[PDB]
């Protein structure tokens, strides 16, 4: 999961992944939300070797319990999905994580970033740096 | 003598009269398959009461009294022709070659036997093992064009010297570095090569760019055994699966044994040099066995490590002592698979490295190596670790072992399924 | 020579004191001293006798080893063929009468001989051989159990099901402490589990217990009865040695049987895969069991320790598993494991909410039918402990637990319990 | 036969060599492979006379193994008895005279003597046990030791207190850097505390320096004396070897006393448990005994290495101990690359039992020596020492480890980097 895939992951209720998969926020522009999100999952050092220095962080080592709730072999996974979907089915399930994503990120806490990150990001689409990088895709 | 050469010969007898008379494998009855059977197991128990007793005497008529250093291959094909009946003789094993390993009559077992009591006995077993470590006459072949041109081609194995080190790259690039007789011939005779070389300092194990669609352009280290050659009865017992652990994997523990033509020999008969492996891709089977020998291991962020019904070779002798004997039955026993970024692979690797720092980390490896301190200290620490006494017993009883796996049926099914 | 008239000078001494004296409590400090030296100087005289008589003396007994004697055979049929070397079955049963702390510790006397049989490079295999053998009284149950795939026995519940030898430790009352039954029992069921040629896979798990405070809970094994060690009723020969030659090295080694079935030229012993399932705690004697399966499993809530007398092979065998500073911290300072801190991976495989293991320990049933597992589970074995190694342990051992068995720390506080 | 003649005739070779050629450094290279090829012609020789000849050699030395002689006491009667065989005092006198440059390296001599002795069946055991019993020097100052509970020692200061044999290692002006005079104290000291009925357990550790970038810190061993190497005052016998066989050693297995109490027949030798405390740090010699403590402690702020091998030679019985606590990876890192390895790191859990501040060391300590007093105890850690690692082990690593080490002494790259200090 790379880049706004990765950055999906900060918003789910439960992850699972591959134990050969890996998670990256690789550079030139911000990476959505993850400056809002990211410091919560892992702490402000391990936030910025991901985003400001482009770690990788992958499935089977420790700090990626910090993205992923579990990591199971290529050959046991799509069991190990079909289980944590039976997992989830209650109303309190759902009055419970309405009370934890309000603790975790509140309405000021989401439109206070959004409000900056509108223009910053809108500033680093149209600068030197970006521009010359992306183009050398391929 | 005490009659048991009579009865060994006696129902080797009764053997090849029930094959001559008996139809094919595949056409045979259950009694026919139960009375060949019984005759068969009559013969083999018999072949381990007479070594039981006489293994000294047969080893010492065939290397005159523990004198001539004979490898394994001319081993058993001596022993066919001195002791008819004791094991294949040729003939008998071309027979067996050309057919499936299902429909096989296991003769290679007979080797399995042999191999086992030479090796339980205190006399006969270190001079069999001192043998396979001297120098293979394709390396003392090829030594001085080495020398001079620093490079050797090899259908399996690419052997170059740099700077000082021996550059061994696997590059089977249609089969993911797939073993065969010939990659061991050519891993022994590479491996002999770097060791002789006097311009040769330290060791490099890593496999080359692959060519198949699936890992174009990418390195692999090894995918083990090929099963195809397994099941279609190309994997040799002795020539393969004994070879290369008293050949060339046991020499990158201790080294070649030189014969007295050089100073140092009374206190250093073999010379040995430091190794170092690097894993791209993965290692599978014999290739995780591997880096249970060498003295340093680089391994890229994405490689895994798996031991996957044969016994994989010395891995039972030396992974637990890398990681215990839970997790050590974990990768045997239940084919645990151990990833590079997991904590545990640090019982097996010394550097994990993103692909895009590995070949500069594998550089640096190189040139931490050199002194004669560390022959000194390898040679001290590889000797408490695994002891001569240790290997060998290990190594005997796995070739009758491993010979009985080669033809087990659930072998026999599962190997053939691709 | 003259070792064996001075041997039979220095008993001489013994029996005559003992005849004299008063009973033990009664006994003066000079009359103390007197007996412990008479001890002493006979002890130190069957050393020295076995020291360089030790194979004569065991191919009297064994017809140059030419009859396997298990350990009870071997010591009794040692005191009538030399007297004085070893105590008679009557000298025993007068031990066994006191508690601990009244006898006279003529089981160090077996001690003394045990060590030397299996110093012995000729006769120590073929002791270790003997008692792989199966027992007479698994032989005789084998047929019914084929039959019917259950024996109930006063410690050990046996079943055949699914291909699985069903051990389950039963003694509700008293958390599955170990006492001279339970090993016959125990040696008796591993027996029955290698013998059938129905069973593929063996599993170790205790029963419900039905004391008040664990009514209704599993409990794998609290070690041995110290209430039976403090009245003098654990036996070095019939227990502590007993359980360390049989039924646990037939775990790892598997049964010898006759040359009577094929394949027997490349594989003497029947052995098989074993499973564990630790519920609420593995201490002593049940902990040493842990070292020697090939999948152990516990329960989260689960605690490993070896709570002063030797505790087993587990010297043996825990710096294999753990290394040397753990394994001084559980066996010289009792530090206790927890299931679910990291270092119990180093000897449990899985750990597992108790809602969740019934269901994990049946998964694990199903991964050792090769018979490659057989193969490999025999060179793992192989390497791990060679036959040199155990042996070399077990003869020290006969002696050392010996003198820690009726050391006076031990005496007092096995009976603080 | 013939081998004792053609040594005798390859040693005149050399000893006409050495007399008549220039001394060591004013040699030409003509003259320098003269004089090695006859040295390994020699050598080549006495390993040759030994492997057939070791068990009759010892048998006259010990009168049929019936006399158990030490390490020093052994080589100087082979010198006499077996000329050409080993140096004599006078031949090592001179030896010892040069630095390890010039010096010619006939203490490799003594590593192929010991090296086969060590590798009979019959004559090593034996020799390990003499080297197990107590020094004439603590049987001679263990009265005063009973009655006085403290003995100074210049390398090492051992006070009994509480049941406790206390040593201190006080060096305090060069960091407790090991050399001939330490073993002496090291193992008289060990003696002292296995020979003295009021101590229960033992405990080592490294006395405060005065050194002025240490003064008033502890620090428990800064390994091998470079400076003293380089000038050629480290024994292979006195010092690389004898450490081993002696003290190390008895730290394992105790001392081997006569037929002289009660017990001697279940427990011929006095062991007890001992307890180490790491100050500071603990290098090469000093982080070798480590791997043979019941109990170790350390300072949170300090850090082990074994920087012997690169650098010049081989860390004693580290690379026989190592493998056994930190697996084959670890150890060749810590071995073979010089790997440093911090107290309060994970992987120092394969060392050290408790790592704790400077301010609550002292306590920690007191409390560990509390907990291992039993004959329980006595008798598991003896059944562990015996499965960690067997009689056959032991001697068949120190039998290599007595020539391998000693080639490692006269290494054209150890001299080097001794020498830069
Ligand atoms: C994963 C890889 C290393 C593997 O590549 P290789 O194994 O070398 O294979 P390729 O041949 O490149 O992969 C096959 C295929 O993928 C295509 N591919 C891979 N990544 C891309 C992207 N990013 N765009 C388009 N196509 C792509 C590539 O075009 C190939 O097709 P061909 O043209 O036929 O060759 C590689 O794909 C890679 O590095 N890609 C670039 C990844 C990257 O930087 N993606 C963008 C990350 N940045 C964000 O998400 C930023 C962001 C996202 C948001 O949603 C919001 C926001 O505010 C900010
Ligand atoms: C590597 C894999 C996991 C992934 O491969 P995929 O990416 O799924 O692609 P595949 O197409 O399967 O593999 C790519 C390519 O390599 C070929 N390949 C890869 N491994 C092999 C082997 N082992 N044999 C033959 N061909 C192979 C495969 O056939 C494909 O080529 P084509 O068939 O010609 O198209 C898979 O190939 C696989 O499962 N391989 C088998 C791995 C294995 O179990 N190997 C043997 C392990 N056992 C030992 O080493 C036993 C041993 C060895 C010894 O030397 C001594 C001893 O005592 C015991
Ligand atoms: C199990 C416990 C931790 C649980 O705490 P509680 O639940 O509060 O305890 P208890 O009420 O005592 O346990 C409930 C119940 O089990 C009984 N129980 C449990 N273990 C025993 C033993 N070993 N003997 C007798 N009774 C026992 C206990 O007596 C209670 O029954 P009542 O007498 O009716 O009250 C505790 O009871 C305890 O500490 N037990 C002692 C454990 C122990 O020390 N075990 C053995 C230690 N040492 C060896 O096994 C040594 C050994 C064994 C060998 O096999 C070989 C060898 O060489 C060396
Ligand atoms: C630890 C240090 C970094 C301390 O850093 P600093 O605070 O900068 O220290 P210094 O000021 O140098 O230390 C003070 C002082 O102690 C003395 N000192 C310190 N270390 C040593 C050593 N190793 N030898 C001798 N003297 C020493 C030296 O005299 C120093 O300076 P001066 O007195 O002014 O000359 C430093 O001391 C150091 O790196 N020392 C080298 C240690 C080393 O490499 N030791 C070799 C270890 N290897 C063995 O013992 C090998 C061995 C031993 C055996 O017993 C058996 C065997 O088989 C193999």
């Amino acid at each position: 999961a790379i880049g706004g895939g990765a950055q999906l992951l900060l918003v789910f209720d439960r992850v699972l992944a591959s134990s050969d998969a890996y998670f990256s926020l690789p550079a030139g522009i911000i990476p959505g939300a993850a400056n809002l999100r990211l410091g919560r999952f892992a702490g402000p050092r391990v936030s910025r070797q991901v985003i400001l220095e482009g770690r990788r962080i992958w499935a089977k080592e420790p700090e990626a319990r910090l993205l992923v709730d579990e990591v199971v072999e290529p050959d046991e996974l799509d069991a190990a999905i079909e289980r944590s979907l039976t997992r989830l089915d209650g109303d309190a399930v759902l009055a419970n994580r309405r009370m934890l994503n309000l603790a975790d990120e509140s309405p000021d806490g989401f439109r206070a970033y959004m409000a900056e990150f509108a223009l910053m990001q809108a500033l680093r689409l149209y600068g030197h740096d970006t521009i010359d990088k992306v183009g050398r895709f391929g | 003598t005490d009659g048991l050469w009579a009865a060994l010969t006696e129902a080797a007898a009764s053997v090849e009269k029930l094959l001559a008379t008996l139809p094919e494998h595949g056409a045979r009855s259950s009694a026919e398959r139960a009375e060949i059977a019984a005759a068969h197991d009559a013969a083999r128990a018999l072949r381990v009461r007479f070594l039981d007793t006489h293994a000294d005497a047969v080893y010492d008529r065939l290397t005159d009294h523990r004198r001539v250093h004979l490898r394994l291959a001319e081993l058993v094909e001596a022993a066919a022709t001195a002791f008819p009946g004791l094991v294949p003789t040729q003939q008998q094993l071309a027979v067996e070659r050309s057919l499936p390993q299902a429909a096989k009559e296991g003769h290679e077992i007979d080797q399995g036997i042999f191999l086992r009591a030479v090796l339980r006995s205190p006399l006969a077993g270190p001079h069999l093992l001192d043998a396979m470590l001297r120098p293979t006459p394709r390396a003392l072949e090829l030594l001085p064009e080495f020398v001079r041109t620093g490079e050797v081609e090899m259908e399996a194995v690419h052997l170059e010297r740099r700077d000082g080190v021996a550059r061994l790259t696997m590059c089977r690039d249609d089969r993911l570095n797939a073993e065969d007789g010939q990659q061991v011939d050519d891993m022994e005779t590479a491996v002999d090569l770097a060791l002789l070389d006097p311009g040769v300092r330290v060791g490099l194990l890593r496999g080359g760019v692959m060519s198949h669609p699936r890992y174009r352009g990418k390195r692999v280290f090894s995918a083990g055994i090929n099963l195809k050659y397994l099941s279609q009865g190309g994997i040799s017992l002795v020539d393969f699966l004994m070879r290369r652990e008293l050949g060339y994997i046991h020499k990158l523990v201790r080294g070649v044994l030189t014969n007295d033509d050089r100073p140092g020999w009374w206190h250093s008969p073999r010379i040995e040099k430091p190794w170092v492996a690097a894993v791209d891709g993965f290692a599978i089977g014999g290739g995780a066995q591997l880096l249970l020998v060498f003295d340093r291991v680089l391994a890229s962020s994405d490689a895994y490590f798996s031991l996957p019904g044969i016994i994989p070779g010395a891995a039972n002798l030396r992974l637990g002592r890398f990681a215990g004997p839970r997790v050590s039955r974990q990768v045997i026993l239940e084919g645990r698979r151990i990833w590079a970024k997991e904590p545990e692979a640090r019982l097996l690797v010394d550097e994990v490295v993103e692909p895009d720092e590995l070949d500069a980390a594998i550089e640096r490896s190189l040139t931490r190596l050199d002194g004669d301190a560390v022959l000194a200290n390898r040679r001290m620490l590889n000797l408490a670790d695994e002891s001569p006494d240790g290997f060998r017993a290990y190594m005997a009883e796995f070739a009758l072992m491993q010979a009985l796996r080669l033809y087990g049926h659930d072998t026999i099914d599962k190997v053939g399924r691709f």
